């Protein structure tokens, strides 16, 4: 039942709403993920959505996440990016908007997260190696 | 405010057969993100009032199956596959879109 | 002060992608397969966004593209099994028909007799049957034969296929969705105020018309007009009506039908001999209708080009048949009805019905094709047709700075503008879960 | 953000050793795929590149002043410099101090970063 | 070799066994799920089996359980959902049985455990970012 | 920018360079695994692409080592399999090397990896069961 | 030694009009990894040099969308879609590849 | 030289050259296309 408190909305449902309140509906999102000419498409259709979900799983993977839908990255932000306020972002910002600003500059981030990671993931390894 | 209107009012029945009620509202029950608000209620001579189905056709814990519902939009109904002598009493159907809440007048049920 | 860097998967975040989108229905013979077309949905959810507003643009989108190539296909899946008719090709012999042939029919109907096979190579049949004057040519009584001959060799529909234009509902396949705008006034072009997701579009009637949209989907409010550009006059002009206007089509000859078998397990389905009084098929419409619907066409179409000036509607140009005429096959009976008694008025500033002739014929090719016909068999006796008009399809007369007597004239051609006219309130886009956003969440090192 | 200063003397006598010094503020000169360059912008015949020190302390020389040219560094107070013998007339140029981009074990990055101001050295009496 | 030991039993051997001693064989049964018409007919069952197996992965992945066959949750076991002693369950029952008869409380199980994830990934986010 | 310190190298690069300075470059191998008749046969190649690649995160998840590319495990190596030092190996040999002398005595360690992993995996929960 | 060889080598051009610049080298930058090693350079009067460009097409951070480039195996181009008056100065072309590094001659540009 | 078994004169020889020599080949006789239309949709080119 619909009340004061919390809201429940439907797939792609805050799209129109702020990250902090948006962050709490990502499950419904990822959760939906998932005549021979007409069969070659289908399975074209399907082929496809398998790919994408891989390619983002394989992206999740190598990063120091392997499986969570809100994890943490040991690297500091760069102003340069956006240099916004805290606050401001996730009480005043939407993620299509936020998308928009970010947009040229994912591949750098990318790149900084899988060097971290490397760079990490070796460590890690040399320290355990002492025992 | 969304009234909710039932018929039959009274229901003369016997057991051994099914049964069936009607519950309209005045106002669609589909809400903004595609769900339906709609619960069916029950409530013995006396007693205090037992949550039977929910969320339109959703089948509460620990009541028989042979209570049923169907719908969507504004027309629902509540289909018993067999009745018992121990299902005499009122039944509400209950809404939690729509502020203020409110049910229906109530229908009762008796032996023939 | 310090911010880390995080990573979101589940955004709401999407853009704009091509994708090919599968036929759903309701799964219930017929022209159009629907057996690929798997279930549609129960009880389909429509999901209604707040605050967000998306930039539609019509004229682009690939859904008229990908219906296009659907509609393609099941066409010419429908019309594989079917018998070729290559031994037709023959000289015919006709001669004209003067049982109780009107003023205005004469000449239309031709007698023609020829040498046909049979099931046995080794024997020849003569027969007989009736064309129509629009698909014989004389060759230089006297002999004649088929127009289709000197192009190509072309199938006969099959009887069992019916051509009733049942709903098909387009759905999104995983990964993607599609994108609804919920506004009562929208243009053809520019951000929806109110943006709303939906599993699987709305039945859309795959009906085939060339003048005037018909069996469609209405306005929600008053009428909207719909251009790429309205100030290029080579540009199409679509303008959806709020309320319809009814009209009645018939084919009053009560004719029968002859089967010829032309070869083993191969029959002909040619016209027999037509029993009763003949009489030209036509259709109606409503003046009172018409005029008020012209009236209303005219008053939202003067907001666009001025008060002042005053607008005009003039007949077709010329061409060929398939664009000069409005056309539409109801009844298993292709029509050509002459729509000059329909725009022959004037819009100056501030016994009941009207009735236009149609033709017959049985060669129809359909869009813009010349190497391959189809031959509509007869349909044994009276077909009537009643029908709902809910747009048209106008052309403006390119003009110099005459400021006044805007001439505008009907006219469509490509099979895309019809679908145009009920997919303008979609897209597909593809949902990108992935995000990224700062926090100051650090990390555990362990 | 970083920023890159040169120091030492502006005015040298003909023949003998001269000696510059770029400081380093902002980041660190241990960085792990960082390079630091010495640069020279000669009047008319063009930039040339003295040398450079990696962050694992080894010296590349060019092979025409790999005889004159030596660069040294210290950590311990984030900063480096250039020892340059047998000056001549011909040296009288503006000395930059840059930081350009290692190639990763994982990524390819080219490009000079940041660029300092200008010293510009006089080799006359 | 057979002995008085342990044994090996087959693919799906173990579905007679108790649920105690079949809950030692989970890795054999998760190792084992991986004419032009006919062609269409073998990608088709390939990317049934494919999209099958991702379906299972996604619902571990939502939960807390993405890479292990054997995860414990937070959420308590509510006693109306089965009333059963825990020996009698593990030594006295089969799978095929306890599926049977806790088929009708699936869809509520998986919602709660979803939830409590999505909670319990919220609230370490938030402790985290003390640190 | 090339220079004395790292380098990058290309996709499958390194196969020359020993083993100890080849496992720094692991990510770039891993990020890049993702007219009738022509539909069927590169439908036919991505989805034995798919295959392969969930096969191998299928290995990788049977054993406790399922979202990292550099993990340890708990079972020692016989001395049988390769009888040699340990800088000979990392210093002075290469993958291909390595591959094709161990190529005999791979399913061994693969199932020794499974059943340790299940072992620990029981031990685990009856040690958490105290809780 | 890989020498850089610009051209032309000045570009009086006035505000309203593209403009367009040329780099070529001696030797092959196609390095055996196959990545290019190529970047440009923008200074100003008595000031340090900027990198506007870098890996032949990537546009720094903080430098304006009016500068482009494109280029591979051994020719280059520089080409600016919206020129203004602040554009006036020296362009260097350099390579981080061969060793040592070189950069052009240094082509000016000034209003005509 | 390229070859399976040189000794094995049963297999093929293959070589290849450094340098290319040009060949010059035409069809001096200037002759004409003819249409003949052997049915309906249907066309035979004949030689003129
Ligand atoms: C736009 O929308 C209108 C709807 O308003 C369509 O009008 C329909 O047109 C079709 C023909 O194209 C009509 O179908 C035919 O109706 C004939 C009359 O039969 C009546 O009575 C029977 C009793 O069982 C009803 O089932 C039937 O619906 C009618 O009410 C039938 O005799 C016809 O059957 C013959 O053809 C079919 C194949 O089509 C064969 O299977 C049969 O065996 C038989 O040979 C046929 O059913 C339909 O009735 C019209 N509807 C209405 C409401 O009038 C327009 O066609 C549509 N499109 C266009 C372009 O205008
Ligand atoms: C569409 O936009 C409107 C306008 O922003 C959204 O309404 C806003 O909802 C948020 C809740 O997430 C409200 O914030 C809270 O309001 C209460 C009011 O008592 C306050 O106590 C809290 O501290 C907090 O500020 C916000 O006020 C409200 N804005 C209004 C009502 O003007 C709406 O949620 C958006 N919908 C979607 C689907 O994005
Ligand atoms: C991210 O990069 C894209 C390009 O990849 C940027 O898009 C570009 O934005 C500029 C404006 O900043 C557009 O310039 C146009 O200039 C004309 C003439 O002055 C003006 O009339 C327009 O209104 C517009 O300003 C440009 O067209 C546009 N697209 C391209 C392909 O260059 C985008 O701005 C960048 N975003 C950020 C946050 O840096
Ligand atoms: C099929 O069901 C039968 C039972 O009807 C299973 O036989 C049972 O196997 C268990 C194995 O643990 C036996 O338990 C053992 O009993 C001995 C003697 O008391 C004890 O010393 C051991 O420590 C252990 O508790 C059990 O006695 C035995 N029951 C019978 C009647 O033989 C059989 O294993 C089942 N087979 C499959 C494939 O599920
Ligand atoms: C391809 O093979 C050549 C020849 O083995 C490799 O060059 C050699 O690489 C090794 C390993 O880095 C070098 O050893 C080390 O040299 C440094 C000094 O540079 C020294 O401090 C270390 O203690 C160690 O000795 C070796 O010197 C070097 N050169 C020669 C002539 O052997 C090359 O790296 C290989 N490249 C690839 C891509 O596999
Ligand atoms: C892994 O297994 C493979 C195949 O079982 C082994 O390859 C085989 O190795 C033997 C040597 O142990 C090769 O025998 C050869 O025989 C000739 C004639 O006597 C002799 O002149 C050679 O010096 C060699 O001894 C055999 O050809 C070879 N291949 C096959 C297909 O059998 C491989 O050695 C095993 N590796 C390890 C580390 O055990
Ligand atoms: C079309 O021509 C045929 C061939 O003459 C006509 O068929 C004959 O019509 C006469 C007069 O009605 C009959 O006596 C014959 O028995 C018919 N059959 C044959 C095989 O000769 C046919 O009636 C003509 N139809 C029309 C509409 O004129
Ligand atoms: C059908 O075939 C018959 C048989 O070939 C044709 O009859 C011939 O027509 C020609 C031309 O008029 C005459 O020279 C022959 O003597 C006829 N032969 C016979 C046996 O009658 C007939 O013309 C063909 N066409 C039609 C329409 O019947
Ligand atoms: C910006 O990136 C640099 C990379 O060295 C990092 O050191 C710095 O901390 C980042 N931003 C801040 C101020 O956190
Ligand atoms: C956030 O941005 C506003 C707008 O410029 C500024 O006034 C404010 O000081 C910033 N910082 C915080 C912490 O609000
Ligand atoms: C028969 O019809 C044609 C038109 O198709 C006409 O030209 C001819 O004169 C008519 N002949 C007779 C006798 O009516
Ligand atoms: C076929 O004949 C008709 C009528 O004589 C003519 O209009 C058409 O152009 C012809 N087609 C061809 C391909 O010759
Ligand atoms: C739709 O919007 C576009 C863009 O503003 C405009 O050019 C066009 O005239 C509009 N059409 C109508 C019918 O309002
Ligand atoms: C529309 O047509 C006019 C000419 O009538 C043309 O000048 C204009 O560029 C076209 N496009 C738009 C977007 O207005
Ligand atoms: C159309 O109108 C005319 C008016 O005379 C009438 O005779 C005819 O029967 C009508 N046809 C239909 C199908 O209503
Ligand atoms: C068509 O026929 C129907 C029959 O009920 C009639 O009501 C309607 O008015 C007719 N329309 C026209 C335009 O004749
Ligand atoms: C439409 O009806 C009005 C009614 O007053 C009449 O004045 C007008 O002339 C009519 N127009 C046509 C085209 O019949
Ligand atoms: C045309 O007339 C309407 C009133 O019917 C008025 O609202 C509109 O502004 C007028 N058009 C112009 C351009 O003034
Ligand atoms: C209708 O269009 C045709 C085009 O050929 C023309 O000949 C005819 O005159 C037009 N009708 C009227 C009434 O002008
Ligand atoms: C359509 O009807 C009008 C009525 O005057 C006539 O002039 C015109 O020629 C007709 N069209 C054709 C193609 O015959
Ligand atoms: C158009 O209207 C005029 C009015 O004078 C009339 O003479 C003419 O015949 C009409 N044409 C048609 C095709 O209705
Ligand atoms: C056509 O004529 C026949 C004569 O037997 C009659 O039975 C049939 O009903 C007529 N067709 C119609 C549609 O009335
Ligand atoms: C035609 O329009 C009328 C009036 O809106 C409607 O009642 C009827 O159902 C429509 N018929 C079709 C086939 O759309
Ligand atoms: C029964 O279910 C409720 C959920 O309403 C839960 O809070 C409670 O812990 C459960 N009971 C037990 C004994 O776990
Ligand atoms: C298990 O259930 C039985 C009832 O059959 C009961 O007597 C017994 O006490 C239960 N075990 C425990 C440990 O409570
Ligand atoms: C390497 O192994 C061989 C044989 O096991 C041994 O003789 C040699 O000493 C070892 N080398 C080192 C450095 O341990
Ligand atoms: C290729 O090398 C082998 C081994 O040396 C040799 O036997 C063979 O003759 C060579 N091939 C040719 C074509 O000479
Ligand atoms: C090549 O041919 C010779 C005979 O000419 C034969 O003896 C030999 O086995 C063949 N194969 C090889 C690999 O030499
Ligand atoms: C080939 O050479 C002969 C020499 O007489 C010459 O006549 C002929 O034209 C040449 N052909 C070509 C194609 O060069
Ligand atoms: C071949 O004959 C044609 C005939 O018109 C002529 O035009 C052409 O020039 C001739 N070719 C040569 C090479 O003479």
């Amino acid at each position: 039942a619909v009340g004061i408190g919390a809201v429940f909305l439907g797939f792609l449902g805050a799209a129109g709403s702020t990250m902090g309140a948006a962050s709490m509906t990502l499950t419904v999102q990822a959760r939906n993920l998932l005549l021979t000419v007409w069969g070659i498409k289908q399975l074209q259709a399907r082929v496809l959505a398998v790919e994408r979900y891989l390619r983002d799983q394989q992206l999740l993977g190598i990063w120091g996440c392997s499986g969570k839908l809100i994890c943490c990255t040991n690297v500091p932000w760069n102003s340069s990016w956006s240099n916004r306020n805290l606050s401001e972002i996730w009480d005043n910002m939407t993620w299509l908007q936020w998308d928009k600003e970010i947009s040229n500059y994912t591949q750098i981030i990318y790149g900084l997260l899988e060097e971290s990671q490397n760079q990490q993931e070796k460590n890690e390894q040399d320290l355990l190696a002492l025992d | 405010d969304a009234v909710l209107t039932q018929s039959p009012l009274s229901l003369p029945i016997t057991p051994g057969e099914p049964a069936s009620i009607s519950c309209r509202s005045s106002q669609s029950l589909l809400h903004t993100n595609g769900e339906t608000y709609l619960n069916w209620y029950q409530q013995k001579t006396g007693q205090r009032p037992r949550l039977l189905i929910s969320q339109v056709s959703k089948r509460e814990i620990g009541v028989p199956d042979r209570f049923s519902a169907s719908g969507a939009g504004s027309d629902f109904t509540l289909k018993i596959s067999r009745v018992e002598a121990e299902d005499v009493g009122l039944y509400f159907c209950g809404q939690g879109l729509h502020w203020p809440r409110t049910f229906g007048q109530g229908t009762r049920v008796d032996i023939k | 002060e310090n911010l880390w860097v995080t990573v979101y998967y589940g955004v709401p975040v999407w853009k704009d992608a091509e994708t090919t989108l599968f036929c759903a229905s309701d799964a219930k013979h017929n022209v159009w397969a629907t057996h690929a077309c798997v279930p549609t949905d129960p009880n389909p959810q429509e999901i209604h966004l707040e605050n967000v507003t998306e930039e539609f643009n019509m004229w682009k989108n690939n859904m008229v593209e990908q219906m296009h190539t659907d509609i393609i296909s099941l066409w010419d899946q429908s019309l594989k099994p079917c018998v070729k008719l290559t031994p037709l090709c023959v000289t015919l012999q006709c001669t004209n028909v003067t049982n109780n042939i009107t003023d205005d029919m004469r000449g239309e109907l031709k007698n023609c007799s020829f040498n046909m096979t049979t099931e046995l190579r080794d024997k020849k049949q003569k027969v007989y049957s009736l064309f129509y004057r629009l698909d014989v040519v004389q060759i230089n009584n006297k002999e004649y034969r088929l127009i289709n001959c000197n192009t190509s060799a072309c199938t006969q529909a099959c009887p069992k296929v019916s051509f009733e234009p049942i709903p098909i509902h387009y759905c999104a396949p995983a990964g993607f969705a599609i994108l609804k705008c919920k506004d009562k006034k929208f243009n053809g072009t520019g951000p929806c105020p109110s943006v709303s997701t939906v599993q699987c579009t709305h039945g859309i009637k795959p009906v085939v018309s060339t003048q005037l949209l018909l069996n469609g989907s209405l306005a929600e409010e008053e009428v909207m007009i719909r251009s790429e550009n309205i100030t290029n006059n080579a540009k199409n002009i679509l303008v959806q009506f709020n309320t319809p206007v009814q009209i009645n089509c018939t084919r009053p000859n009560n004719n029968t039908r002859k089967s010829i078998r032309i070869g083993p397990g191969q029959a002909f389905y040619a016209t027999g001999d037509i029993i009763g009084d003949i009489r030209q098929a036509h259709c109606n419409v409503s003046k009172a209708t018409w005029n008020e619907t012209l009236g209303k066409v005219v008053k939202q179409l003067r907001k666009h080009f001025g008060n002042n000036t005053i607008i005009r509607f003039a007949n077709s140009s010329g061409g060929d048949l398939e664009v000069t005429t409005h056309s539409f096959n109801c009844g298993g009976e292709f029509f050509y009805c002459n729509t000059s008694g329909l725009f022959n008025s004037t819009w100056i500033s501030n016994n009941d019905s009207i009735t236009l002739p149609c033709r017959i014929k049985q060669i129809i090719n359909m869009w813009q094709r010349i190497g391959q016909c189809m031959y509509a068999p007869p349909i044994q006796g009276v077909i009537r047709c009643v029908s709902n008009i809910t747009g048209l399809i106008l052309t403006r007369d390119g003009g110099s700075t005459n400021s006044t007597t805007e001439t505008f004239r009907p006219g469509g051609g490509d099979m895309r503008d019809n679908w145009r006219s009920e997919l303008y309130k979609y897209k597909v886009v593809k949902i990108e879960p992935l995000g990224v956003a700062p926090t100051r969440c650090k990390r555990r090192v362990v | 953000q970083v920023q890159l200063q040169e120091s030492g003397p502006g005015l040298v006598k003909p023949s003998e050793t001269l000696s510059l010094t770029c400081g380093v503020s902002g980041d660190s000169i241990t960085r792990n795929y960082y390079y630091w360059h010495w640069i020279r912008q000669s009047p008319g015949k063009g930039l040339e590149g003295l040398g450079y020190i990696a962050y694992t302390g080894g010296t590349d020389y060019s092979p025409s002043f790999k005889s004159r040219v030596t660069i040294s560094r210290d950590t311990s107070k984030n900063q480096f410099s250039l020892k340059l013998t047998s000056v001549t007339v011909a040296d009288t140029a503006v000395y930059f101090c840059a930081r350009e981009r290692g190639d990763s074990y994982i990524y390819s990055y080219d490009g000079v970063d940041f660029w300092g101001q200008g010293l510009l050295v006089t080799v006359s009496s």
